[PDB]
RNA sequence: UUCUUAGUUGGUGGAGUGAUUUGUCUGGUUAAUUCCGUUAACGAACGAGACCUUAACCUGCUAACUAGUCUGCUUGUAAAUAA
């Protein structure tokens, strides 16, 4: 039997397509199939290895943090799963497809940086890696997430969900990440 | 041309490192076949197979019961007559009694100090041989006592590699014109040969270079002999000035063995397994090379995996090739003779 | 003293140890004395049922097996119990069965997480002095 | 950081010159052959020697 | 007039090398003669004192420390015997370090 | 029994009774060159053995020295007579002794002899009597009010790794003088010694030497059949 | 503390009347004057390395009532060769 996520959620559904993805995000394989987030991974001790740990697992880890929230993973496990249902209770499709669909479509292409080249310093068009892309997706779509949740009612749950489908949305309003991605990617468009 | 072509028949897999050891069946009732195969390994264990009867898939056959009781490699087994029994050198510098139907071992052989390459069985099945990198030949009671160690006078320098027995034949009618003796082939390059007494018998400077392995015509007649000196070397018990026969089979000798019957020598080496004619005279009757089934893994390419272990099945018309990869390699003759 | 049909894994991370023992019947999973389904934190529990999915049912219901664990804390015990019991089947297959289904449920069980047959080598590190940590060190004040 | 020191360097040079038609290309025989023919007061210090030796035993069969 | 007695050795030394010398030589010796039966080494866990202490008699600004180890080893070792095979048993000579106890559990 | 002490209390307890021996006796003893001090201890006893370059002065005239010593650790601890036990056992080799020639240089340096010369004499003696290398720091005024530090170096000498612990012996001694206390450091590095059969250097080889053994030709008679 | 940074010497040869210099380097390479190579330098010593302590592997060895496991007896709750 093919394990679903938590359970109630069928691997065999997300079909990623845009060809750098496709290795950088964990899910198709077997060892990627986790009913549970936790693995308890090494993922940290050699440069790619990050890659090979399951996406959902990645988003639990950035969640954890600042001083109060430092290792605590339960927590996250928890908000994650529950984001995952009110997404499912929003959109009705796998809230995998939601999550990996807005970590796709949600992360800088274009950014800038000062490359040093004699006399030259200013501001240079370049173009962003694929791990790096995926990872500033993830870290962005939890800084909304944080900085909306902070003092209001609205749980990481809720917040983490919105923001998710906000980002397969696209939606420039809704979308911190989003905010951030198009900001980004101006500023870059700006400076070649 | 006589020519002697090779039918590949399986594969036998689930050897973690390097297969240093293969043994097979003892005919039982005469002429009959050996249902039995043995092997050891580096990676620590022994292998007992069940054998498929035909060939399915690739495969020859599948792991039985795994001997795990080894911290070292198993360098050599040797089997009882009763074929119920196995027993077991180690670089752990110990050895071990088998029991083949049960996991267990029986009694461990405790004493050596240094470690082991090689162990014999005497057809009576009561003396127990063992040598190793400690220049010593050590006789052993079944229950696991040291009775008789080599000394230095007879003893030869750097490490004994492989002893074995002469096969006294059931009829005496076989004609056994000898007297009883065991060899001991070394890294001196010295072949010797010993009375039952240890004393030595004939002791010659076979090589150049080491030797790695011994085996001795089912007859008891002959010794073939062969390691880094890329010769092999075949010697008559009547007349010793001058080898018997030598033969050159490329790079290094890893093994060597005696179709039980057929009388044709088997040279396992770096390069693959050659097999030699004694029925005429030529240098290279059947020669085999192993391209890798673990280079059929991806992107992986093999310098060629080189073969660390021989034997033939009771009845002479199979042949077991252990290697480099963890994998034996089972092949047949066909005889097309023009 | 009649030799028993017994086989006893040992499992490990961190601290933490879990002693699995299997034994023929009907299948049994008691932790400590009692059923998967009281573990602590609940949300891992499926990890502990993760070679048992694996494998399937119809290796298990063969097997009574027990696990006992004492070690560190809530989460490497799971991890623990984890070990124990996938290598456990192991080493049943290994003495009471053919070597063949040793193999296949070793493959099977490492191509899915080989935290199963191998152990975290990872432990704690200890304390550098200057410091509230193993890396970490008392503030300094440059200017 | 897996760069060889002098010692080793010195040591499997040799190990090689006198030894040759004994070493071969695998690293355990020729630690026991190392052992055997030397004095090395170290168990990681052989290992390192005789792993270079080995080393230079493949670099010996592609030629100078 | 035959005495069964368990006889109870406890070696505790600093060193190793001294403490191992002096057990391997009782279970050596014990069992050369053959009105004995040994209970072999049994090593206790390994006990270490560790002190901390501040290197610089002053306050001279860096902080640094000496991690100072005393190991003590412990074995005990058990005997069946009569009183003189006791006293033949422990006829040798033993590096400085060593403490031995002995006790005597009569046994019928 | 006499109490029941801990194993850990009564060990530090131990040790703290060998140092105060060491202090004692490097004090009180301090004109026939001393080095050690070993303890063995039974129910019935306590033996010391004081290792010195000249034990002949540890005795003194007809145990004038000995018996003063034995009855100090007899009025100290609290000893029966039969309790405590004192040998002196002679350095074979004073040149392998560290706070041995500490102490000549320390005795030459109260004559006024000069520093250079003195210092060139213990370390001759000290490579006459096989120690590969050594090495003397003489730290304080020499010259001036300015203090000054000289090191005298030859043969060979290991400072750093746990070899260092193995084969360099050291003894300080501070040295009195009108003007102030000036000091002095010995570092023998010890040589070594393959074998148990002498008390001399170290046991245990540097684990740098590496030695290869080139092999032999000897005599080799075959056995062969005969050919008639 | 510079600094755990990788530094520092001497012999015999080469260069300077000389203080001094080469060795101890263009360049690769290493955590490292670590090595390779270049080479008027050749060989060496200290330092680095080697070493030592702790942690991680052994279903193999040596054993343990001051560890545990199992085996056989029993006890309790239970229809209990169940748990
Ligand atoms: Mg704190
Ligand atoms: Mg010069
Ligand atoms: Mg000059
Ligand atoms: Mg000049
Ligand atoms: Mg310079
Ligand atoms: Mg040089």
């Amino acid at each position: 039997t093919q394990p679903k996520l938590f359970g109630k959620w069928n691997y065999d559904e997300v079909k990623i397509q845009d060809p750098c993805f496709q290795n950088y995000i964990a899910c198709t394989t077997t060892k990627s199939q986790v009913f549970v987030p936790h693995t308890a991974g090494r993922y940290q001790v050699k440069k790619f290895r990050k890659t090979q740990c399951p996406i959902v697992e990645r988003l639990i880890g950035t969640l954890m943090f600042h001083g109060r929230n430092a290792g605590k993973k339960a927590l996250c496990i928890k908000v994650v799963k529950n984001a995952f249902e009110i997404i499912h209770l929003v959109t009705g499709r796998n809230p995998l497809e939601v999550f990996v669909g807005a970590v796709q479509n949600a992360g800088p292409r274009e950014d800038s940086t000062r490359i040093g080249t004699a006399g030259v310093v200013r501001k240079q068009a370049v173009d962003v890696a694929p791990m790096r892309r995926v990872n500033l997706a993830i870290y962005f779509i939890i800084k909304g997430c944080r900085e909306s949740a902070f003092k209001s009612m609205r749980s990481i749950a809720e917040t983490l969900a919105d923001e998710i489908i906000n980002a397969e949305k696209n939606n420039t309003q809704s979308s911190w990440a989003i905010r951030k991605k198009d900001e980004i990617e101006k500023v870059a468009k700006g400076n070649r | 041309s006589l020519d002697i072509q090779v039918v590949k028949r399986g594969i036998l897999e689930g050897h973690s490192d390097w297969v240093t050891s293969i043994v097979a069946g003892f005919s039982q009732k005469e002429n009959e076949d050996s249902p039995v195969l043995i092997s050891g390994s580096r990676d620590k264990t022994v292998m007992i197979w069940k054998l498929y009867e035909e060939e399915q898939n690739g495969y020859f056959g599948i792991p039985h019961k795994a001997l795990t009781g080894h911290n070292h490699f198993v360098s050599d087994l040797a089997l009882s007559q009763e074929n119920c029994f196995a027993i077991s050198s180690s670089w752990d510098k110990t050895l071990r009694l088998w029991d083949l139907r049960t996991g267990t071992t029986y009694k461990r052989f405790v004493g050596h100090q240094s470690e082991v390459y090689s162990v014999a069985f005497s057809p009576d099945n009561r003396q127990i041989l063992s040598a190793g990198a400690e220049r010593e030949i050590k006789l052993w009671n079944i229950l696991g006592e040291c009775k008789f160690s080599s000394a230095e006078k007879e003893n030869h320098s750097d490490w004994v590699s492989c002893v074995r027995y002469s096969p006294i034949m059931k009829s005496a009618n076989k004609v056994q014109p000898f007297a009883p003796y065991f060899a001991s082939v070394g890294w001196d390059g010295r072949l010797k040969v010993w009375n039952t007494n240890f004393q030595i018998r004939y002791t010659f400077k076979a090589h150049e270079s080491n030797v790695n392995h011994l085996s001795i015509s089912p007859n008891g007649k002959y010794i073939a002999t062969g390691g880094k000196d890329k010769k092999l070397l075949i010697w008559d018990i009547l007349n010793l000035t001058y080898p018997q026969r030598e033969f050159d089979a490329g790079s290094t000798i890893n093994q060597i063995a005696f179709n039980p019957k057929l009388q044709w020598v088997a040279v396992g080496t770096d390069q693959g397994v050659k097999i030699f004619n004694l029925m005429t005279q030529s240098k290279a009757p059947v020669c085999t090379i192993e391209a890798e089934p673990i280079t059929k893994a991806e992107g992986q390419k093999g310098k060629n995996p080189q073969c660390t272990s021989l034997a033939w099945n009771a009845l002479g018309k199979k042949l077991f090739a252990g290697f480099t990869d963890g994998v034996i390699r089972t092949f047949s003759f066909e005889t097309s003779a023009n | 003293q009649q030799k028993p049909q017994l086989v006893q894994t040992f499992g490990r991370k961190k601290n933490a140890v879990a002693v699995a023992s299997v034994r023929p019947g009907k299948g049994l999973l008691k932790v400590n004395g009692s059923p998967i389904d009281m573990i602590n934190p609940q949300i891992l529990q499926a990890k502990i049922y993760e070679p048992i999915l694996l494998l399937g049912q119809q290796k298990f219901a063969n097997l009574d097996i027990r696990i006992r664990v004492r070690g560190s804390g809530y989460t490497s015990q799971v991890y623990a119990i984890r070990q124990a019991l996938s290598k456990g089947i192991v080493a049943y297959h290994a003495k009471y069965v053919d070597e063949n289904s040793k193999r296949e449920i070793k493959e099977q069980l490492m191509q899915y997480d080989r935290s199963l047959l191998v152990a975290d080598p990872r432990r704690m590190e200890p304390k550098k002095c200057g410091g509230r940590g193993a890396r970490s060190k008392m503030q300094k004040a440059y200017r | 950081g897996r760069v060889r020191t002098k010692t080793v360097k010195r040591a499997a040079k040799s190990l090689i010159e006198h030894y040759y038609s004994k070493l071969t290309n695998d690293f355990h025989f020729n630690k026991k052959i190392l052992s055997e023919v030397a004095q090395v007061p170290s168990k990681r210090l052989r290992n390192k020697i005789a792993g270079f030796a080995t080393h230079l035993m493949k670099r010996i069969q592609k030629g100078p | 007039e035959v005495k069964k007695v368990r006889v109870r050795i406890t070696l505790t030394c600093k060193n190793l090398k001294s403490v191992e010398k002096a057990t391997s030589e009782i279970v050596s010796r014990a069992k050369k003669t053959e009105q004995v039966e040994v209970k072999g080494p049994v090593r206790m866990p390994t006990k270490t004192l560790v002190i901390t202490v501040r290197k610089s008699p002053c306050g001279e600004g860096s902080k640094t420390w000496d991690r100072f180890e005393m190991r003590i080893y412990k074995r005990i070792i058990d005997l069946t015997c009569n009183v003189p095979d006791v006293k033949t048993i422990t006829n040798f000579r033993i590096d400085p370090g060593v403490e031995i106890e002995l006790t005597m559990t009569a046994d019928q | 029994t006499t109490r029941a002490i801990n194993k850990k209390k009564k060990f530090v307890a131990d040790g703290v009774f060998n140092a105060e021996l060491h202090s004692f006796f490097s004090k009180s003893l301090q004109d026939a060159g001393y080095a050690g001090i070993e303890v063995r201890r039974t129910p019935t006893k306590t033996e010391i053995r004081i290792k010195a370059t000249k034990p002949q002065q540890v005795i003194g005239v007809e145990g004038k020295k000995h018996k003063e010593l034995t009855q100090f650790l007899q009025k100290r601890f609290g000893y029966s007579d039969d309790q405590i036990q004192i040998w002196a056992e002679p350095i074979k080799f004073k040149g392998l002794c560290a706070s041995a020639q500490v102490e000549a240089m320390n005795y030459k340096l109260l004559k006024d002899v000069p520093v250079r010369l003195a210092a060139n004499y213990i370390i001759k003696s000290v490579i006459q009597d096989g120690a590969k290398g050594c090495e003397i720091i003489i730290s304080g005024k020499l010259k001036q009010q300015r203090a000054k530090t000289m090191k005298f170096k030859q043969g060979y000498m290991i400072c750093t790794g746990q070899p260092k612990n193995d084969y360099i012996d050291v003894a300080v001694r501070h040295v009195f003088f009108k003007q102030g206390i000036m000091g002095v450091k010995v570092k023998i590095m010890l040589p070594y010694e393959p074998n148990p059969a002498k008390k001399f250097g170290v046991k245990t080889p540097i684990p740098d030497n590496v030695i290869i053994h080139p092999p032999k030709q000897i005599t080799d008679d075959k056995e062969i059949r005969t050919a008639v």
